[PDB]
């Protein structure tokens, strides 16, 4: 009875729960403690769900349901109340503190006053009753909060002008986003909320130090914690305005840095020119001052000492005091080096590392100077080095220090940089410093180019930090348009900061040319400013940016780093390249970097370690097998060295802990000397590079390590706690776990490698072919970490290429310049905001999908050391330390090296996911998860029966191994076959359950179950491993299975096994027992829904029923017209709960088609678990049938956006709604695909990740026997109208089959794109013959042969091109008719002018040429006098064409495709025939301003006329009218279906609904619901609207149109008018 | 031993630099030294008059652009290319001379 | 342990793979010219 | 008035500058016009039916590109800028570009340094004509250097 006790506990908790209220400037009482209420509700929901899991939940089901209801109402209220509260706070901070906004923007100021009045009324009403429920049960509370949020968000977007003025007031505001700038302005009084916004405004100022009163700014602080204390603290009470005291803080920071630098230099001059240094005093000096200040002091001291020594030798014959300077530098270096081998606090350790790097640079420079025998300070060997000159005499503190290189002179910016990672001053870095300083002297820009990973961006940042400048890195991409770059340049000019536009060439070339103007104007302004005649009194040089005068600060500069010769890159215009001084960065000095890094980390053997590790990287890069994901550049070496340092530190800590645990004996020197640096380096190399290795490269690299580092071995630690968590998690997820060499050792090893790489890197890439356990690996690792460390782990799976890049990152409106967050940007911003405590959780953003340089290269700054996401609007998002960017890909064929070098690579081979693990997972899931307890018992029994076969070297594994040797239409993947087999076995279990249900008295015995399961397993293996191949491969697989297996099989000698089914009695029964020789009704002959059952038909119907019953997506692949749609609709008729919806993919299909279909047929509803998309009908399963799934274009990077969208919606069970970036989970929706073989032209093979989930069945053409049977059935059914002709059905169908076979053989797709022949031609043949024979009461054999020949000509000769082909068709028709119909009078039946028309009689009877010509002349005279006065000259081909057009206009959904040279009379003849048949001709009037919306309006009008007014329309359309691909897409949808789903929406949809209701009433039908009315509208449009498409006989144009709109070659009868003969 | 003995045309190999690396590390393993202590000693001689010791490797097909090599000494020439008869490359200890 | 064979197996592997691919493609082209097989997208491009 | 083509605001500024200069007689230069061939066709059609001032001049600096409309090429006069044919021509052009007042400066040794530098530039640029031997790749040794 603990349920009632816990419910009473929660009742008391909620009853005693009161809402905490805190005041705000004596205005209102805000809610405080959001996290407490949030996790209280979360744990209460978990408790209620756990109760629901309990069996005793039934007695308290209603109470718990109501409790869940009110808890979900609390969630709904307080998920938006917090946002409303925060937004009101930082909007009132703007609408009260600032008085300018009242006069500037009064109307929404009054609106906000009203909204604030409402909000304060609500808050007071809450304050009267602090109880949670009494706040909750308030009427209309939720709607009031939603409306308040709506109005406040409306106001927030309408403050752009005031924000621009604010950014103008304080220059540094330009790097602050919309929401962040409103947050800063509103919370000026509440400075405690601005601490998280300083990091994006200054170089290293992450927070400011405030007094107890929060009224005086005492100093600043960095992310590390280093503090700078202002000499004169600034009081914000005196300067209430945010910008004024912010500027005072900046100036005071500069002044205090200058003064502290002066004091530090004065102090360190003692350490210089000193024979010996006391380590205690030097460590005290290092601890006293900041890292940048101590580095600067050391640099100044060394430079002054070297200058003084050089000045002594001015005579040349003097002594060499440079030796004293070198000895001093070496002594100081030894002091610091000995300080490193012992423990230090992290800040002091970083300071020591920086100083060691700088002093190594100084020692190298001094040694070079001594070797060069330099004696004069004016020599270039000393001028080229970067020298620092200090002036304590200077009155201005900021100009006390001057930095010079060659003839360039700079002033230290004194911008606090924090603790940044310096770079080893390699010779290439010195070259970069020289070149960039020379460029800055000439007031140019710097353009260091070269391959990625050569330290281009980092060199620029290091140089900018050397001068103490504010360096900004903007990850440029193609949406950095002219205006955004103008804004960025304005910000840089006003602030006085450097701009590093890395990946500059990624911009559009036109945009580069446009930005050249701004660059040139800024450079000219700086050049004028540098002139000494300019003075402080005159106004600073104002440059014109974006039609605005902007003050240009001297300190600014523009640097662009570009990577030539890669994908997704442009070529810079020459007028732009001449403004930048380029520098080549191709080969960084790797050995020096490694040596200095290892020396600074505390390695005693750093030289040997570097000399062994750097050639090792070249050895790996040259010997290891070339692969797309391999990287051995400078970034890899940097990661290895950092990992080695961390491993050394943790080993030292471990040794200290061991020594203090076992006795007490600790000596830092003893630990340092006795430490295997070789082993540490090998362990780091293995932890960083082994994961990326392929299976056959691991031993190669291990042998290479043994060759370069002999005597040391790798002993990877056994993470026993992590392994225990992995074991438990694999237990809870039905996964196979194994340690070492057991089944699953490689997979868990890969999981551990993934854990290590996550520990090291913030960007990962789980690379490996589809079906290698990447998804499960990272899922299990996430859950194990959650269960081990106690921190909740969440993941956001984003498909990058399933949505457009604008939807993925965001977009900027070119009109209003307002930023809309994308998918990834919204997630990252929400995590950064931490409004619901997301920073305390492990956040993983997984990019499951294809990678190309178009979308991933915008993440270059995220995966770099910058860890910033740069937006076109100048905003930058700092990556939280707990966020990991993961890429789950199958190949990296298209990604550039810039992406590859940034991500820790973990390679999952197909050997990692052994088939045994898949079999065990299937068996465990079968034994655990019920399929609908009787279900459980039957299902476990079936699992036990299938156990002997689902083993290593079993029947299934051997058959699967043999399967890849066969030829399949689509590429065979292991998981496709396995999933198909598992679904079919689940269907077998459901069949057993149904058999038990139908027999309550007699449930199925064990023997029946055993035999049935064995036979069905064999059947399912046969139909899964060869369901997507020809008949020959199916037979061969059957023969192989018969050879290998031991179960009973059919005893038939020649009949293949696949011809047999597994009856529920547990015995083989041939499929032919289910193939009756049915007799079709005469009036249903060749009807669209009539199917003659044959062997292939019933087999494929059973297979489709089995797969769809599981709601498993499937694809039917086969040649056009083979019967895929017929088979699908026949099988779906046995499932009354599934409603099919038609989709027609083309070359330009986008996910917008699927979204429009979802909007039309389904609805989004808000649920406690999130947004769920379900069909409007209750209890029905929508089935989306994609007719041409593989036509959508593959980009240059081998992807299809709609295919990725479908794969995301299938595997992940949902998609993302780009309107608000909310995950939408599909419910009661499945997908069925149809497609031609990928070998057919215009067909693109599906990605292996998509084919994993979808079984493929191959629907080949019916054989001559099947065709004979089907159309003999139709002919026998049809020929019952004429009893005398009843004996000719067999020869008639034989002749039809023979002629169709020879027509397929003679004409192929090679000659012409439209030369396709299928059983559709036979169906239309039988339909035409039946329609001709329907009204007639008697008719001799010759008349029947004449009708047959006429239909043969109208089908097989209409589409032909060459005259020889038509002659061949005529002769072959003659020969076939003579062969199959001897002893008939050829002349009466086969006179060459075979013409049939219903114009001269009520019946479709043969018509002589002359009377038809006279009738056409009379009708032409009437047409001239009535509609079109354009005289026409009649000839035989005109009569034939008008007869064909009349034939097409009399068929339902009969569209025309007229092909011929222009001016042949196609449109005129179409109009004339439509005028006879009463069709009202409609043509679209195209002008130069005609766009997509005009076409949509024309389509709406024609559909309204043809569906609601029941007015027959001949929609004549020409290829010249096709201005865009949207025209063709809409026409394709209309032709194929008869209705466009997204055409009608909003007001137009309601108007159409009213018109359809009126039309149905006019026809007398009673329909009121929208679905039935729309179906009737579609039926009327199908029956009334006809489309005549006219186009020129282009060769490549026809091929292009066969792919951009397949409907014209399937639904439209093709007539080749050609040129006049 | 046969693999080390045979003469290989560097042009025909897919990755000749990996061949150079392989011979480098083979000789380094033979002498148990480090790579940066190893330099190149290249001797150009006729195939018939060629002797390969433990550190020599046979390379054919190397073309000399604008020079002629007679008795292991280069002379500037007006011929576009001069085919080297047989290139024998050796790995020896660096003398930093 | 022999780097020579480490590089050397890679050479032979790539040689065999590319040789097999080229021979199969050329045999397919020959069969197309004889008309005994149909042309696929990849085969049509290779013919191009 | 020099305007770089590539942006819509660039098109508007160019149109305004041309409309002002055809009356004021000032000069107008448009850079990298080869990126907007359709706007080139529109501009050529505008130019044909126009009566400009006596001193008005319009310069359309472009990269040699087949996408430039033929009618614009026929309407205007083409100047081809490219590597000078030889060392002598290269030095002649280099000396022509440099103002005479700059070379004839107070130190009499500046002229010899300029001659040496011009000879070096000529040798460097003429070697570039020989891609495999003179250098290793087609470097952008140009007037900026
Ligand atoms: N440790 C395991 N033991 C047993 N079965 C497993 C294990 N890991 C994965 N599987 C199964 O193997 C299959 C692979 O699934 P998963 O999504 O992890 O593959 P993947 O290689 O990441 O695929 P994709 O390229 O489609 O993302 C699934 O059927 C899964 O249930
Ligand atoms: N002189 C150096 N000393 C130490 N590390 C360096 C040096 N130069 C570059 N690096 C490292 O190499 C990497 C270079 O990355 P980055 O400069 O972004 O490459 P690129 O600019 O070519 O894209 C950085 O992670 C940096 O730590
Ligand atoms: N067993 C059969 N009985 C009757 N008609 C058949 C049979 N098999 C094929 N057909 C004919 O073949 C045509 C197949 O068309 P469809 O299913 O649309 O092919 P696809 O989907 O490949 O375009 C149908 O019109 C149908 O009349
Ligand atoms: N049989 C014919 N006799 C005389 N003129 C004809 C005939 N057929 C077409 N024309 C001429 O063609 C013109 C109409 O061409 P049209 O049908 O619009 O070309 P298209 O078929 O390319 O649309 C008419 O002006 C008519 O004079
Ligand atoms: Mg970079
Ligand atoms: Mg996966």
């Amino acid at each position: 009875m603990a349920l009632e006790e816990f419910l009473k506990q929660i009742r008391e908790v909620w009853n005693t729960y009161e809402l905490d209220l805190v005041n705000y400037q004596n205005k209102c009482r805000l809610i405080r403690g959001w996290d407490d209420l949030f996790n209280k509700v979360k744990e209460h929901i978990n408790s209620v769900s756990a109760m629901k899991l309990s069996p005793y939940y039934k007695v308290f089901e209603e109470d718990a349901l109501s409790w869940e209801d009110k808890l979900n109402r609390i969630m709904a209220l307080f998920d938006v109340w917090i946002d409303v509260q925060r937004r009101w706070v930082y909007l009132e901070g703007i609408f009260t503190g600032s008085a300018d906004i009242k006069h500037l923007l009064p109307v929404e100021t009054q609106r906000f006053q009203s909204i604030s009045t409402e909000f304060l009324a609500l808050m007071k009403k809450v304050s009267k009753s602090p109880l949670v429920m009494d706040v909750l049960n308030i009427q209309g509370v939720q709607r009031s909060l939603e409306r308040l949020a709506d109005l406040l968000g409306k106001i927030q977007k309408a403050l752009g002008e005031y924000l621009e003025r604010e950014r103008s007031s304080f220059p540094r505001f330009y790097f602050v986003g919309d929401e962040d700038l409103l947050e800063i302005i509103g919370n000026s009084k509440n400075v405690a909320k601005l601490q998280k916004h300083f990091k994006k405004m200054f170089a290293g100022v992450s927070s400011i130090i405030l007094n107890e009163d929060n009224s005086v700014v005492l100093g600043i602080s960095s992310r590390e914690g280093e503090e700078v204390m202002f000499k004169t603290p600034v009081s914000i009470t005196e300067h209430p305005k945010i910008n004024e005291w912010l500027t005072l803080v900046e100036k005071e920071m500069r002044v205090t840095l200058a003064k502290l630098l002066a004091e530090s230099v004065t102090e360190v001059e003692i350490f210089g020119k000193a024979t010996s240094i006391d380590p205690n005093t030097y460590i005290t000096w290092i601890d006293k001052y900041q890292a940048q200040l101590v580095v600067l002091s050391a640099q100044i001291a060394w430079s002054e000492n070297v200058e003084t020594a050089l000045s002594s030798m001015g005579g040349g014959g003097d002594a060499a005091p440079l030796h004293s300077v070198l000895s001093n530098v070496e002594v100081t270096l030894n002091v610091l080096a000995d300080s490193v081998l012992m423990e230090q606090p992290p800040l002091r350790r970083r300071k020591l590392e920086h100083l060691i790097t700088e002093l190594v640079h100084q020692r190298d420079v001094t040694r070079s100077l001594i070797k060069s025998k330099i004696d004069n300070a004016k020599s270039f060997e000393w001028l080229s080095q970067m020298r620092f000159y200090f002036d304590p005499k200077q009155t201005d503190v900021l100009q006390q220090l001057s930095i010079q290189m060659a003839n360039a002179k700079f002033n230290y910016g004194f911008e606090y940089l924090g603790v940044q990672d310096k770079l080893v001053q390699t010779p290439l870095t010195d070259r970069c410093y020289l070149t960039m300083t020379q460029a800055l002297e000439a007031r140019l820009g710097g353009s260091p180019f070269g391959p990625a990973g050569t330290g281009k961006t980092e060199s620029v940042k290091a140089l900018g930090h050397q001068l103490g400048r504010f360096v900004l890195v903007f990850n440029c991409d193609e949406t950095f348009d002219f205006q955004a770059m103008g804004r960025i340049f304005v910000g840089l000019c006003q602030v006085g900061a450097w701009g590093c536009f890395d990946e500059f060439n990624r911009l559009e070339e036109r945009m580069l040319s446009a930005v050249s103007q701004q660059v040139q104007c800024i450079q000219e302004a700086l050049r004028e400013h540098s002139n000494p005649n300019y003075d402080k009194t005159s106004a600073p040089i104002t440059c014109e940016l974006l039609n605005k005068q902007v003050k240009v600060s001297p300190d600014m500069a523009i640097f662009i780093t570009m990577n030539p010769g890669y994908a997704g890159r442009s070529n810079l215009p020459d007028n732009l390249k001449k403004l930048f001084r380029s520098l080549a960065m191709t080969k960084p000095d790797r050995q020096l970097i490694a040596q200095v890094m290892l020396y600074s980390q505390g390695f005693r053997t750093a030289e040997v370690l570097a000399n062994k590790i750097v050639p090792f990287f070249k050895l790996c890069d040259e010997q290891l097998s070339s692969q797309s994901h391999y990287d051995f550049g400078l970034r890899a070496l940097k990661s290895v060295l950092v990992s080695a340092g961390n491993v050394k530190r943790e080993r030292i800590q471990k040794i200290k802990r061991e020594k203090e645990e076992r006795g007490e004996a600790v000596d830092e020197g003893e630990i340092a000397e006795n430490l295997p640096e070789q082993e540490i380096l090998i362990q780091s190399v293995c932890e960083t590079m082994v994961p990326k290795l392929v299976a056959e490269d691991i031993p190669l690299l291990f042998s290479l390590l043994s060759d370069v580092f002999p005597g040391v071995q790798y002993h990877r630690g056994e993470m026993t706690a992590l392994r225990e968590e992995l074991k438990k998690v694999c237990q809870e997820m039905y996964l196979t776990y194994g340690d070492g060499e057991e089944v699953g050792g490689m997979w868990v090893e890969k999981v551990l490698q993934l854990y290590q790489i996550t520990q090291i890197n913030h960007g990962l890439m789980m690379v490996g072919p589809s079906g290698s356990g990447k998804s499960m690996a990272w899922r299990v690792l996430l859950k194990a970490l959650e269960r081990l460390e106690g921190v909740e782990g969440v993941a956001h799976i984003i498909d990058p290429k399933a949505i457009s890049k604008d939807h993925l990152y965001g977009t900027l409106d070119p009109n209003t310049r307002e930023w809309t967050d994308g998918l990834f940007t919204h997630v990252l911003r929400k995590i950064i905001d931490s409004v619901r405590g997301e920073l305390q959780k492990r956040q993983w953003i997984v990019f499951d999908g294809d990678v190309d340089p178009e979308w991933v290269e915008n993440l270059n700054s995220v995966l770099d050391d910058n860890k910033l996401l740069t937006l076109p609007n100048g905003e930058r998002l700092s990556l939280p330390p707990n966020v990991r960017i993961m890429f789950e890909v199958q190949d990296l064929k298209y990604a550039t090296l810039a992406t590859v070098s940034r991500c820790g690579m973990v390679w999952f081979s197909e050997d990692v996911l052994s088939t045994d693990m898949i079999f065990n997972n299937f068996l465990a899931r079968l034994r655990s998860i019920p399929l609908d307890s009787p279900m459980l018992q039957i299902q476990r029994d079936a699992a036990t029966i299938m156990q002997p076969y689902f083993t290593s070297n079993g029947l299934v594994t051997k058959a699967l191994e043999h399967a890849f040797q066969l030829e399949h239409i689509m590429d065979l993947t292991r998981l496709r076959c396995l999933g198909s087999l598992f679904s079919m076995l689940h269907q077998a279990c459901r069949n057993v359950a149904q058999y038990n249900a139908n027999h309550p008295d007699f449930p199925m015995q064990i023997e029946q179950l055993e035999r049935y399961i064995q036979r069905y397993l064999v059947y399912a293996i046969l139909w899964s491993l060869s369901g997507d191949s020809r008949l020959k491969m199916r037979a061969e697989l059957g023969e192989y299975i018969r050879r290998i297996t031991t179960v009973p099989l059919p005893t038939a000698p020649n009949i293949p096994i696949i011809d047999y089914e597994v009856s529920i009695s547990g015995e083989w029964s041939p499929w032919q027992a289910k193939v009756p020789q049915i007799e079709v009704e005469t009036h249903k002959v060749a009807a669209p829904d009539v199917v003659v059952p044959t062997l292939d038909t019933v087999r494929h119907e059973a297979l489709l029923y089995t797969w769809l019953a599981e709601h498993k997506p499937l694809v039917l692949c086969g040649p056009p017209g083979s019967g895929k749609t017929m088979t699908l609709f026949s099988a779906l008729r046995a499932l009354p709960d599934m409603e099919v919806v038609g989709l027609n993919f083309s070359s330009a299909t986008t996910p917008e088609l699927l979204l429009k279909t979802f909007d039309h047929y389904c609805e989004y509803r808000r649920t406690p678990n999130g947004v769920v998309l379900a069909p409007v009908q209750l209890g029905k399963w929508l089935v989306l049938f994609c007719d041409e799934i593989n036509l959508p274009d593959m980009d240059k990077y081998g992807t299809q956006r709609v295919i990725s969208f479908i794969r995301q919606m299938v595997e992940h069970g949902g998609f993302y709604r780009t309107s608000d970036q909310t995950w939408v989970k599909l419910e009661r929706i499945q997908f069925v695909g149809a497609c031609n073989p990928p070998t057919d032209p215009g067909r693109k093979p599906l990605s292996h990740r998509f084919l994993r989930h979808v079984p493929v069945v191959y629907v080949d053409y019916p054989g001559p026997a099947s065709l004979t049977q089907i159309y003999g059935t139709f002919n026998r059914a049809m020929l019952r109208l004429i009893p005398s002709l009843r004996t000719y059905a067999e020869p008639l169908t034989a002749a039809m089959v023979e002629f169709y076979t020879m027509s397929q053989e003679r004409f192929t797709q090679d000659t012409q794109p439209h030369y396709i022949y299928s059983p559709r031609e036979m169906t239309r043949w039988v339909r035409g013959i039946f329609e001709a024979l329907r009204p007639l009461e008697t008719l001799p054999v010759e008349g029947l042969i004449r009708i047959w020949a006429h239909e043969a000509l109208r089908l097989f000769q209409d589409r032909l091109v060459e005259d020889e082909e038509r002659r061949w068709t005529d002769e072959n028709i003659d020969t076939v008719a003579l062969k199959h119909f001897p002893n008939i009078d050829r002349e009466k039946a086969m006179s060459r002018p075979i013409l049939y028309s219903n114009w001269l009689s009520k019946d479709y009877i043969p018509v002589d040429q002359e009377e038809l010509r006279d009738y056409v002349k009379a009708r032409l005279k009437v047409f001239y006098e009535e509609e079109l006065d354009v005289p026409l000259v009649l000839f035989n081909e005109v009569l034939d064409h008008v007869l064909r057009i009349d034939r097409i206009f009399r068929q339902p959904q009969g569209h025309l495709l007229l092909i011929g040279v222009s001016g042949a009379g196609k449109t005129t003849l179409s109009r004339f025939v439509a005028w006879m048949n009463g069709l009202s001709v409609y043509q679209i009037k195209v002008h130069r301003k005609y766009t997509g919306e005009d076409f949509d309006e024309d389509l709406r009008t024609v559909l309204r006329r043809s569906g609601c007014k029941n007015e027959k329309i001949a929609f004549i359309m020409d290829e010249s009218n096709v201005l865009d691909s949207g025209f063709l897409e809409r026409m394709n949808t209309l032709l194929a279906n008869g209705e466009v789903p997204g055409l009608f929406e909003g007001d137009e949809y309601a108007t159409l609904m009213t018109q359809c209701k009126e039309g149905a009433q006019k026809e007398g039908l009673m329909l009121d619901s929208h679905e039935e009315l729309y179906k009737w509208f579609t039926s009327q449009v199908i029956r009334n609207l006809h489309v005549v498409f006219t186009m020129n006989p282009s060769s490549e144009g026809l091929k292009d149109r066969a792919a951009t709109s397949p409907a014209l070659f399937n639904r439209c009868v093709l007539n080749w008018f050609g040129d006049w003969s | 031993k046969e693999l080390k003995n045979i003469h290989v045309c560097l042009g025909g190999l897919f990755v000749p630099e990996a061949y150079i690396t392989a011979t480098r590390q083979y000789v380094a393993q033979a002498n148990s030294w480090s790579l940066e202590e190893l330099c190149l000693e290249v001797n150009v001689t006729t195939s018939q008059g060629a002797t390969l010791d433990a550190c020599s490797f046979g390379v054919t097909g190397l073309k000399l652009q604008g020079a002629t090599c007679n008795n292991n000494k280069l002379s500037l020439s007006n011929a576009i290319s001069t085919a080297l008869p047989l290139t024998q490359l050796r790995w020896v200890k660096q003398t930093n001379t | 342990k022999d780097p020579l064979f480490r590089f050397f197996e890679r050479e032979v592997k790539m040689g065999a793979k590319l040789l097999q691919d080229v021979r199969q493609d050329l045999a397919d082209v020959v069969q197309v010219c004889e008309g005994k097989k149909k042309q696929t997208n990849y085969l049509r491009t290779l013919i191009n | 008035t020099s305007i770089a083509i590539g942006s819509a605001e660039g098109f508007n500024q160019a149109d305004k500058a041309i409309n002002t200069a055809v009356k004021s007689g000032r000069w107008v230069m448009l850079k990298n016009v080869h990126l907007a061939p359709g706007w080139l066709m529109q501009l050529e059609k505008k130019l044909h039916s126009l009566q400009p001032h006596a001193c008005f001049r319009l310069f359309l600096t472009m990269e040699i590109n087949p996408k430039v409309p033929v009618n614009l090429l026929r309407a205007g006069r083409i100047f081809v800028f490219e590597p000078p044919p030889g060392v002598k021509a290269n030095m002649l052009r280099t000396f022509s570009s440099i103002p005479v007042s700059r070379i004839c400066k107070s130190p009499n040794e500046r002229a010899r340094l300029y001659f040496l530098l011009a000879w070096f530039h000529a040798i460097i640029q003429e070697r570039l004509r020989y891609a495999p031997l003179g250098w290793s790749k087609k470097y952008e040794f140009g007037e900026s250097d």
